[PDB]
């Protein structure tokens, strides 16, 4: 079983820069995407393909994929990117969702 | 447009079936690979299973391999899970999800998912 | 959604290559000639989807500067002859949203939306200035070395390095090959 790890829960307040972070063996030889969810909504697409955004996906979300971890970063958080994020890895052989990250944004 | 519409779940009696649905459109559905992914209460996202886009693969996670089906209609463009042996733990909201076209094994189905449905939600009547 | 191409190739003309320095994807032009990455150091056989293949000849492409060009050309020792794919070699690559097609290590039977793609020209390939580059803007990864980059009807050329943000690939040009 190919397990990938997330920090459980990041705190930021509007403005700051949120890291969020997945790793898991060679990680980094996948392809990491990230979803973002909200109370209640289906998961969206933010980040596919280590570091392509969406069309209507904002600019302050960037990705990258090194070694073993990838990194969600949103440059100037908004209190409207409160939700859980979740990455996922593919590759071939692999479908796997990290663990997620409860973001909140607070003060 | 593009849309995943779901149907299907409620409460179910454990080791019974229940099979759960998605009418897609607004996109040329036998071109992708599709998966099901479900959540559990409280818990984060869980892939489930996968079929590629003629339907000649299936592949299932351990947790409903060999008692899940999968399948799909090209011409109704029309998912389908059938969940059979129903357990406590399969109780979750259950999404269908279409791979997208940025990058890609079409033989696996393997890749990210860039439109989902709404989800359904299943709940096994059982401790 | 644009799969007829990529599909065809996998099915006729690309190969895992296997070498003692790993899996690569490899490209089969015409005869029992093929492609692959100058750094997959081929000796006297090679695996080919598994099998062993003797080599018959093998040389690296390197320009009129004696700059590397980081194609090997190889000829199998083997029967059946390739799909002649020659008159799908294009230069015809300025701009083009292209296709990485994919078939070694962790990414078998793979399609990549490279997006477009221009000539870089010369670049420091893991120290040795290679040139005849073409770049994308598009995460790759240390399996897919060989990928075909390509567009329907058209093979531009062979990835053969990157860096997690820019990939690159060796240009293919008809020159290379006997004359069709």
């Amino acid at each position: 079983s190919y397990v990938l790890t997330q920090p459980p829960s990041v705190s930021v307040s509007p403005g700051q820069t949120a890291s969020i972070t997945c790793s898991g063996d060679k990680l980094g030889d996948k392809y990491a995407c990230w979803y973002q969810q909200k109370p209640g909504q289906s998961p969206v697409l933010v980040i596919y393909q280590d570091s392509k955004r969406p069309s209507g996906i904002p600019e302050r979300f960037s990705g990258s994929n090194s070694g073993n971890t990838a990194t969600l970063t949103i440059s100037g958080t908004q209190a409207m990117d409160e939700a859980d994020y979740y990455c996922q890895a593919w590759d071939s052989s692999t479908v796997v969702f990290g663990g997620g990250t409860k973001l909140t944004v607070l003060g | 447009q593009v849309q995943l519409l779901q149907s299907g779940g409620g409460v179910v009696q454990p080791g019974r079936s229940l099979r759960l649905s998605c009418a897609a459109s607004g996109f040329t559905f036998s071109s992708y690979a599709m998966h099901w992914v479900r959540q559990a209460p409280g818990k984060g996202l869980e892939w489930v299973a996968v079929i590629s886009y003629d339907g000649s693969n299936k592949y299932y996670a351990d947790s409903v391999k060999g008692r899940f089906t999968i399948s799909r209609d090209n011409s109704k463009n029309t998912l389908y899970l059938q969940m059979n042996s129903l357990r406590a733990e399969d109780t979750a909201v259950y999404y269908c999800a279409r791979v997208g076209k940025g990058g890609y094994d079409f033989w696996s189905g393997s890749g990210y998912m860039d439109v989902w449905g709404k989800g359904t939600t299943v709940t096994v009547s059982s401790g | 959604p644009n799969t007829e191409f990529a599909l065809s190739l996998l099915r006729k003309n690309i190969m895992t290559i296997t070498t003692s320095k790993g899996e690569f994807t490899g490209l089969g032009i015409h005869d029992r000639v093929c492609v692959i990455p100058t750094h997959a150091q081929p000796g006297d056989d090679v695996l080919v989807n598994g099998q062993k293949i003797r080599v018959k000849d093998k040389y690296k492409l390197v320009d009129p500067e004696n700059i590397n060009l980081e194609l090997t050309v190889l000829t199998l020792d083997r029967n059946e002859k390739f799909r002649d794919i020659r008159g799908f070699i294009s230069e015809d690559l300025e701009g083009v949203d292209a296709t990485l097609v994919v078939h070694s290590n962790n990414f078998t039977n793979t399609i990549l939306e490279v997006g477009p793609v221009t000539m870089a020209g010369l670049i420091n390939l893991s120290s040795t200035p290679t040139n005849r580059m073409i770049r994308y803007d598009y995460a790759t990864k240390t399996g897919q070395c060989g990928g075909v980059l390509c567009a329907t009807g058209k093979i531009f050329g062979i990835h053969v390095g990157g860096n997690g943000r820019q990939g690159f690939s060796a240009q293919l040009k008809k020159q290379y090959f006997v004359e069709k």
